[PDB]
């Protein structure tokens, strides 16, 4: 549907602007997600299982 | 009633200066530099282009992380409720580890994100004084900001991995927060004696004061000969002139004795570098070393003594 | 800017098929974890 | 966050604390010290006692706080014992419908309490509470509910079950400050060590966490808000430990913060079962007594006025 | 004497108020109107206040009273004598000295015009030096007057005089968050840096690389155009500079004019406006 | 500390350490400080303070050598300098006394309006061009987008009455910032850079007036050898004098007023 | 858009880059800014209700 | 993969290529750091034995 019309969007849109702050936003989001969700409960780390493997091969 | 050198009153420009160009090796610079009459009208109006190497890159990248550390952790805080993470900004924060881990990975909770966010303003701060040396002489520049920074980065690591990591204690490392870290300076002069008695603390300041003196002078001094291109002064160094004339005259005839429109240049970076260095220098003896200057400075004849119109009892002792 | 018409609908065409290789990378990034951690 | 010049026009107040010329000063706004003294004010006593008659552990069923007084007086202590306290709802109050003799209201219970409270304090920590003691009116200050109170501080909100830390907020509490925000509870409650500084000159000594004057601090901040006056008022500054140079209130904060140790760790907090949840906290507890319960941001509640001198059932006997 | 170029400045007159008499040199200080008198206080001070090392505490005598300058400091009078001569012995003397020292101060300050004249330069320098003159009027003045005491400002002791701070300034508790030392401290620590900018650079660009020119602003205005990738510019540079400095002393000045005289409350506290906004 | 010797510690040695490469370190700085200007001309008076040496406590240092820009001569300090002129006369033989202007003091080149001899040869820019030059070759400028143009503002005297007007405002290639304007006198219908320094705007009512000068000196300003640039030696040369008008241009400023 | 047809003229003196970019970005934001606000206090999916077993039951 | 390729011709491949180095710099700084200091601290805390523990006492 949109792309047809979408192209001429480039025409006014420099390829560099998308192309430089898609990266940045993409990754400095991606990274605000696992860590805003790391913090979180369904924190996978050092939350629950595989068996505690520390806590039974440390003592 | 002559125009006192305050803002350039008239302006104008010209194309977009990309500095002089670099060897083989030192990327291409960025950005398509901008001007604004504003900002002009105290400095150089025009804004930009910059550098961005390897370290370039690689610092700043290691810069916006321990904010998104430094930063997330503390929105956390007041539980992501942005509208009181305004209120309580200057308030908030992220503390270091707890006492028991002093120098152990601190859990991902307990001040975890501070050593991780810390370490990540421990390199990329490192790693910027890179971003000079590297720039600096590749400008076929010799090197005195390198060493400064320096200078100031070693008291910064003073309150760090020097310290801190020194008396084993992920706690003895400043917090990160204005106020917080505005109280570590408060809660430290305690904890030990009262810093107003480690030397190398009434030291540092004299240079905070120096600085806050000097450059404080030598910035009007040249104004005041600014006239006769005082502000020229890169050949003022070489070729003298009324301005180094006019000037040091000054100065010959207020304090008696007098240097160089080179020289001074000279006192400034250093009175400065003087400064961090007696900074990190105390903050380092108070800690592992003397533990309360108050008695240091008096046990060593130091510390005054008033009379006493007023004293109190001794629980621990009658009691 | 700085181009016509036709170097731009080439652009947008490419740079679209790219963009559905995120969503769809993406999409079955977040099934899978679905799948395993329910969120919620 | 903006550059500010003082909200309040002067002169202001001017103590000398300390030998001319040292440091050790206080300074207090008059437009307020006014206020809040015209407004900190002690309501005068009841008429004289009867002097006469037997006791009262006699005449009335039960009666064992106040049992050697004469049947008069104690009434005095009764009539007190609600303007002081609840004069709002009357006798009643503390009392059931009729029967007098009745403990079967939690309020009356503690009363009882409250009156163990006061009196035993009065007489034994004259050393801090001295010849001005306390009554009702202090915490109570006609109000059945002293405004006072202070249930351990939850903290701010959590974070996905994340927040140990507990200074970083800004509360009241201290003055206003990134501090623990709750440096009663783990000592005006219980009684964590609050000296820091180093004993001797060189290391070896003194390994306090830093952490630990950090908290003694927030502490500090609350006391010194609660009477109102500068850590300069109990400190020489440059001496906070050196008490040969101190100045008398310290000692005589000392004991204070023991005194309620006492009345925290012996009855305000016991007396949690009888009271209900309305005044009862998040952490499940008791709304203890700070110092500022009292002071209310003065150095001697009511500014010295003595109101428990005229009532003789207030001092252990 | 005269520097090697100096012999060829020395005007005739330029004084201010009259001077035109004392209008010599002595060494390499000009004399004139105001170098003549700041003298005069300078020893009936400088010496003054000898008396004073020689007095001490309670007396000359007193186990107190000692020759360490880490000790010796001279005290101002009680709060007592609220707007008055005190007791040199009690507080007067300590007064005697100030007395001086503001007008050593304020001779030096204006002998500084004089040569500024002559010298036909510009004035920043004074006009900048008076801010500073200043910072001691408003705090030992302006504030002591707005507290009606003048033993009220503080002492004059090497060390001495740190804890005069230690105290009045803990007199609000955390004086750290009182809103002007905040700033006012920002920028005794910007200049601090921006200093150890310039004063570096310039060392860095007319003394360079081994076997290199004596590089020109066409590297300055470049060489934090990369790093930082802005250059506020060289004229500027002597700009920031005495604004940093010139406001940093006039801030601290207010910082501590308004604390007590304008507020009594803990600063902590001050910082509440903010919570209460009916906003947050 | 100040009694002789009583604690002792480890810490307390450091603090002597620094203390000590302080006042080593001040001396490298006296010296550096010496470079130029030295050494001292006259005896009107000997070097005051505790230890009166020769001529300075530290040696003065030795020659640097001054590697200046492709296509410049090199300088070196220290570097003996060859004796000027005084073109004054004591008003007192006392040590210390000051020198009165011979003849017309406004160029009698003397303290209020005195200057070295800077090199004349203008300062170029990066590669070749120099780098204060008029509006002329300085075409590929533009005044600031908003800041009214000097280009046509009427001088006007200290005294008020005008003093010829102005023409193009010498700007630079290296810091896009007006460093002088054309003047292009009355009486002399010559050129005199004008000192921007000491020019005071007055975009109001399209006037620049310069407290420095009476309308007349305009005439005795130091000409210009070529217009189309100017070389360092004029640098000074121009600038001095208008300076002398700051206690010159009229009996009054000079003279004491109390 | 009855009325905002007209609206035609508008482009001209609204310049399409200052308008397009800057417009998408202040979305950019303020979609962070909600889902942090409402994240914050109203309700938290993600720690307030099951699925948040695994956590606590899951765990040890 | 096909037309992958012409992403060159409008940004500078040097620039993306020094932008990928650092940014795999830290992120493997981090990750080793983000889990050491909550998964797994293999490093200090379960094996091999405790010569500190049973040996040092
Ligand atoms: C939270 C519960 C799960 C989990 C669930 C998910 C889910 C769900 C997702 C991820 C995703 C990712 N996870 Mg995970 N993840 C977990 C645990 C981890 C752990 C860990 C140590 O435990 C790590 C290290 C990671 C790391 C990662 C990243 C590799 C990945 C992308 C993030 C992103 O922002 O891309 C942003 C992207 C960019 C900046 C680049 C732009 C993309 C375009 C198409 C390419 C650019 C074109 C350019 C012009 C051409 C030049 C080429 C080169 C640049 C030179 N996860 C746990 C177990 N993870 C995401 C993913 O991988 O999707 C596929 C995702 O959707
Ligand atoms: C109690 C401890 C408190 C505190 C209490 C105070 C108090 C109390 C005061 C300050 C003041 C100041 N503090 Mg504080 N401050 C604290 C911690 C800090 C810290 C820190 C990093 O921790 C910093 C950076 C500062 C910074 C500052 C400055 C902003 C400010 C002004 C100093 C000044 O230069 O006056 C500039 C002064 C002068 C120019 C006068 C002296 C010069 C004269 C004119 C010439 C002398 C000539 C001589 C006699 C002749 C002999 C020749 C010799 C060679 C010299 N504070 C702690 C929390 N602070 C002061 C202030 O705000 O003043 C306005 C002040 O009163
Ligand atoms: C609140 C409880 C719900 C929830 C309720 C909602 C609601 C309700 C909404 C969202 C919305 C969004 N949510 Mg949600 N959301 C939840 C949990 C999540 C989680 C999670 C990890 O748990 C995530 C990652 C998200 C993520 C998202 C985003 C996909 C989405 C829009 C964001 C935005 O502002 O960009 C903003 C915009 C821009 C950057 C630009 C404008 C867009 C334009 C049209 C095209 C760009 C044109 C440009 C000029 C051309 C060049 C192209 C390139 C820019 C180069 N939600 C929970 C379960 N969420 C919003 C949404 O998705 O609406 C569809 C929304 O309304
Ligand atoms: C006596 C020594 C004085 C001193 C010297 C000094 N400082 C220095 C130097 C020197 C010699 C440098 O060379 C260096 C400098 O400026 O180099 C160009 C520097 C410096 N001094 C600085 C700061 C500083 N210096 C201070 C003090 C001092 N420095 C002393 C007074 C102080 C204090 C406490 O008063 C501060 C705060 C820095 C400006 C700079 C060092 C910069 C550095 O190392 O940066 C590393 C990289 C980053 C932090 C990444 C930044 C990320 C992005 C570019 C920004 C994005 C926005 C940001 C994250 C905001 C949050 C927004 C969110 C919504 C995303
Ligand atoms: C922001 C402004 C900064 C500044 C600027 C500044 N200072 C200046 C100047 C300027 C512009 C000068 O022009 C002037 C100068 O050096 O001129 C050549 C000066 C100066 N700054 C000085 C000092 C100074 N400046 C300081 C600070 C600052 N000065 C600020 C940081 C400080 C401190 C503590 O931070 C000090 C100590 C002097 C060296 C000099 C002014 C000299 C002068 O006029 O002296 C007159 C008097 C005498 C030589 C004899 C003294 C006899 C008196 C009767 C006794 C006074 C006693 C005193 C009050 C007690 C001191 C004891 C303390 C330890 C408690
Ligand atoms: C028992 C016993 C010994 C008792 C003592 C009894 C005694 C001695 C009694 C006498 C007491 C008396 C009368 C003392 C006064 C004596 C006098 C006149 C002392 C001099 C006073 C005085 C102000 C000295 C200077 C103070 C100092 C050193 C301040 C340091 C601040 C500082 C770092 C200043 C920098 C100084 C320099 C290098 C200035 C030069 C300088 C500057 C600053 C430029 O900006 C500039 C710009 C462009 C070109 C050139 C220059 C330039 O040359
Ligand atoms: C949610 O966030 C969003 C997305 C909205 C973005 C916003 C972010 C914001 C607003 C961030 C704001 C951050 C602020 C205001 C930070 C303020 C910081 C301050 C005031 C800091 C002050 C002092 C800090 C100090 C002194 C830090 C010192 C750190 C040190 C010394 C770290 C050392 C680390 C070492 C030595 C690491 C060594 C590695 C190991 C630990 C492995 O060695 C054993
Ligand atoms: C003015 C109205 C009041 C009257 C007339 C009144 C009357 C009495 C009487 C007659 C007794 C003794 C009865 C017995 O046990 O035999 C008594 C006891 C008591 N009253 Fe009241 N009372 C009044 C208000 C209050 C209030 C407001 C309180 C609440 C704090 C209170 C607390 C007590 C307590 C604690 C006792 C037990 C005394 C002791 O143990 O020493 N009374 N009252
Ligand atoms: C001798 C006079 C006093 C009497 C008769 C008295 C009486 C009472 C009563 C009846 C209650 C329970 C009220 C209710 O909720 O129904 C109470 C509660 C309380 N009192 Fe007192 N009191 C006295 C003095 C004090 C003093 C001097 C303090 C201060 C340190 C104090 C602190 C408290 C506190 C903290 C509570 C708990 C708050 C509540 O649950 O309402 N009281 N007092
Ligand atoms: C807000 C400013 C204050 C600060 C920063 C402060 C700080 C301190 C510190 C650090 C100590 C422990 C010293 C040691 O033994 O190592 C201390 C102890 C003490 N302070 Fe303060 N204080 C403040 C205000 C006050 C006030 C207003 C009083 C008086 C009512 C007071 C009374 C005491 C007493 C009695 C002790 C010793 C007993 C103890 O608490 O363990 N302080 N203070
Ligand atoms: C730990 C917290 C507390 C501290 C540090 C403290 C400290 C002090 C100090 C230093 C004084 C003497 C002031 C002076 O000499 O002028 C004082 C007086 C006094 N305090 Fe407290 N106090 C505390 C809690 C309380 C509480 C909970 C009460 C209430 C029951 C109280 C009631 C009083 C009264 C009535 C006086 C005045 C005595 C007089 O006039 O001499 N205080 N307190
Ligand atoms: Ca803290
Ligand atoms: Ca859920
Ligand atoms: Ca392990
Ligand atoms: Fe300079």
């Amino acid at each position: 549907t949109m792309n047809a019309n979408l192209y001429k969007i480039w025409l006014i849109l420099d390829p560099r602007r998308v192309l430089v702050s898609i990266v940045a936003f993409q990754i400095v989001l991606g990274l605000l997600i696992h860590m805003i969700v790391l913090s979180t409960d369904l924190n996978w780390l050092d939350d629950n299982i595989p068996v505690s493997y520390q806590a039974l091969g440390k003592k | 009633p002559e125009y006192q050198n305050i803002f350039t009153a008239v302006q104008v420009r010209a194309p977009a200066y990309p500095g002089v160009p670099l060897p083989k090796g030192n990327l291409p610079r960025i950005g398509r530099p901008i001007f604004s009459y504003w900002l002009g009208k105290i400095g150089d109006a025009q804004i930009g282009p910059i550098y961005l190497g390897l370290t370039g890159t690689l610092s700043i990248f290691f810069g916006l992380v321990a904010i998104s550390i430094i930063g997330f952790n503390m929105l956390a805080s007041v539980h992501w409720d942005v509208f009181q993470f305004l209120k309580h900004f200057f308030w908030l924060g992220l503390e270091p580890p707890p006492p028991q881990y002093g120098l152990r990975i601190p859990p991902l909770s307990e001040g975890g994100w501070w050593l991780m966010a810390g370490l990540f303003l421990t390199l990329s701060i490192l790693l910027w004084w890179v971003r000079t040396y590297k720039r600096a002489e590749a400008l076929g520049m010799s090197q005195h900001l390198s060493w400064a920074f320096a200078a100031a980065i070693f008291f910064y690591l003073v309150l760090g991995f020097i310290r801190p990591v020194m008396m084993g204690s992920w706690a003895k490392a400043v917090p990160f927060g204005i106020f917080p870290h505005l109280d570590w300076t408060a809660a430290f002069s305690i904890r030990y004696g009262n810093l107003y008695y480690n030397p190398f603390h009434m030291l540092s300041i004299a240079f905070l004061y120096g600085s806050a003196l000097l450059f404080a002078m030598h910035g009007a001094t040249i104004l005041s000969v600014s006239r006769f291109g005082g502000d020229r002064e890169i050949d003022q160094i070489t070729h003298r002139g009324t301005a180094a004339e006019r000037a040091a005259l000054f100065w010959r005839w207020t304090m008696g004795f007098n240097v160089t429109m080179e020289s001074i240049h000279r006192w400034a970076w250093w009175c400065a570098v003087l400064t961090v260095i007696t900074a990190g220098i105390g903050i380092l003896l108070s800690g592992t070393v003397v533990d309360n200057w108050y008695l240091w400075a008096v046990k060593h004849g130091m510390a005054p003594a008033y009379p006493e119109v007023v004293t109190a009892v001794n629980p621990y002792e009658t009691a | 800017t700085g181009l016509t018409d036709d170097e731009a609908k080439e652009f947008h065409a490419i740079f679209m098929q790219s963009m559905y290789a995120w969503f769809g990378l993406v999409v079955i990034a977040h099934l899978l974890a679905w799948l395993y951690r329910p969120w919620l | 966050s903006v550059m500010l010049l003082g909200c309040e026009g002067p002169p202001p107040g001017t103590e000398q604390i300390g030998y001319r010329g040292v440091g050790m000063e206080n300074y207090y706004n008059k437009r307020q010290r006014a206020l809040s003294i015209q407004a900190n004010q002690p309501v005068e006593s009841l008429p004289a006692a009867d002097s006469t008659g037997p006791k009262a552990s006699e005449v009335y069923q039960n009666v064992q706080v106040l049992k050697d007084l004469s049947v008069g007086e104690f009434t005095r202590t009764m009539v007190a014992v609600t303007t002081w306290v609840s004069p709002k709802e009357g006798c009643n109050y503390c009392h059931v419908p009729g029967n007098w003799a009745s403990d079967d209201i939690y309020t009356k219970v503690v009363s009882r309490r409250m009156f163990e409270l006061v009196r035993a304090a009065n007489s034994d920590w004259k050393a801090h509470v001295a010849e001005t003691g306390v009554t009702c009116y202090t915490c109570h200050r006609g109000n059945p509910v002293p405004k006072y109170a202070w249930v351990t501080d939850p903290g701010p909100k959590y974070p996905s079950g994340l927040k140990p830390t507990g200074q970083n907020y800004g509360s009241k509490t201290v003055a206003y400050a990134s501090l623990p925000f709750d440096p009663l509870t783990p000592f005006l409650d219980q009684a964590n060590e609050i000296r820091i500084t180093g004993n001797a000159a060189l290391a070896g000594s003194n390994p306090a966490s830093l952490k630990q004057a950090e908290w003694t601090f927030g502490l500090m901040m609350n006391i010194s808000d609660s009477l109102g006056v500068g850590c300069t008022f109990c400190h020489n500054t440059r001496a906070f430990n050196d008490w040969t140079q101190s100045t008398p209130k310290r000692t005589t904060a000392w004991y204070a913060i023991r005194h309620v140790r006492d009345i925290n760790q012996n009855y305000i907090w016991p007396l949690n079962d009888v009271l209900p949840a309305s005044r009862k906290g998040p952490y499940g507890d008791p709304l203890r007594v700070s110092c500022m319960t009292c002071h209310q941001a003065v150095n001697k509640p009511l500014y010295g006025a003595q109101m428990a001198k005229d009532y003789p059932g207030l001092y252990k006997t | 004497a005269m520097l090697s170029f100096e012999k060829k400045y020395r005007v005739r007159g330029g004084t201010l108020i009259g001077g035109d008499l004392f209008d010599f040199w002595v060494g390499p200080f000009y004399v004139g109107f105001f170098g003549v008198v700041g003298f005069c206080f300078t020893l009936l001070g400088v010496l003054l206040i000898v008396w004073g090392a020689t007095i001490g505490p309670t007396g000359p005598t007193s186990d107190l009273q000692t020759y360490n300058l880490w000790r010796i400091s001279i005290a101002p009078p009680d709060l007592s004598y609220g707007l008055r001569m005190a007791p040199l012995t009690e507080g007067g003397l300590w007064q005697i000295i100030t007395i001086c020292a503001a007008g050593a101060f304020i001779s030096w300050a204006l002998r500084e015009v004089e040569i500024c004249r002559k010298l036909g330069i510009g004035f920043h320098v004074p006009f900048a030096f008076s801010f500073a003159i200043g910072a001691y009027l408003v705090l030992v003045f302006v504030r002591p007057l707005l507290m009606g005491a003048w033993g009220h400002g503080f002492p004059y002791g090497i060390l001495s005089h740190l804890d005069w701070v230690s105290n009045v300034g803990y007199q609000f508790l955390h004086f750290h968050y009182n809103p002007a030392h905040m700033l006012a401290i920002s920028f005794f620590f910007t200049n601090c840096l921006a200093l150890s900018m310039h004063g570096s650079l310039i060392l860095s660009v007319t003394n360079p690389q081994k076997g290199e020119p004596v590089k020109t602003s066409e590297h300055e205005n470049t060489f934090f155009r990369d790093i930082v990738g802005y250059s506020i510019g060289a004229l500027a540079i002597h700009r920031l500079g005495l604004f940093l400095a010139l406001s940093a002393a006039f801030w601290s000045a207010v910082c501590i004019l308004i604390s007590g005289p304008f507020w009594t409350r803990g600063w902590p506290e001050w910082w509440n406006w903010w919570l209460e906004l009916p906003l947050w | 500390s100040a009694g002789i010797t009583h604690y002792i510690d480890a810490a307390q040695i450091t603090i002597w350490a620094f203390w000590l490469f302080f006042f080593g370190l001040i001396i490298y700085l006296r010296r550096e400080d010496k470079r130029e200007g030295y050494p001292l001309d006259s005896d009107r008076t000997e070097r005051s303070g505790g230890r009166v040496k020769v001529v300075g406590f530290p040696d003065l240092p030795d020659p640097k050598t001054f590697v200046l820009p492709h296509n410049g001569g090199t300088v070196v300090a220290p570097r003996v300098e060859a004796p000027v002129a005084v073109n004054a006369t004591p008003f007192s033989p006392a040590p210390g006394s000051p020198l009165v202007p011979n003849g017309d003091p406004m160029l009698s080149g003397f303290g209020p309006a005195a200057s070295p001899d800077r090199p004349k040869h203008c300062d170029l820019t990066f590669e070749g061009l120099p780098k204060i030059v008029p509006m002329r070759v300085a075409k590929e400028f533009s005044i600031a987008e908003g800041d009214p143009d000097p280009r046509g503002m009427t001088v006007v005297g200290l005294d008020g009455e005008v003093a010829g007007t102005v023409s193009d405002v010498w700007v630079d290639r290296s810091e896009p910032q007006i460093r002088y304007l054309e003047v292009e006198v009355a009486a002399n219908k010559k050129k005199v850079l004008l000192p921007i320094g000491f020019s005071r705007f007055d975009k109001k009512a399209r006037k620049v007036k310069v407290d420095a000068i009476k309308a007349a000196h305009f005439a005795n300003v130091p000409t210009l050898s070529n217009p189309d640039q100017v070389t360092l030696y004029e640098e000074d040369k121009v600038c001095a004098y208008y300076a002398g008008g700051k206690l010159y241009a009229t009996a009054e400023r000079a003279g004491p007023l109390l």
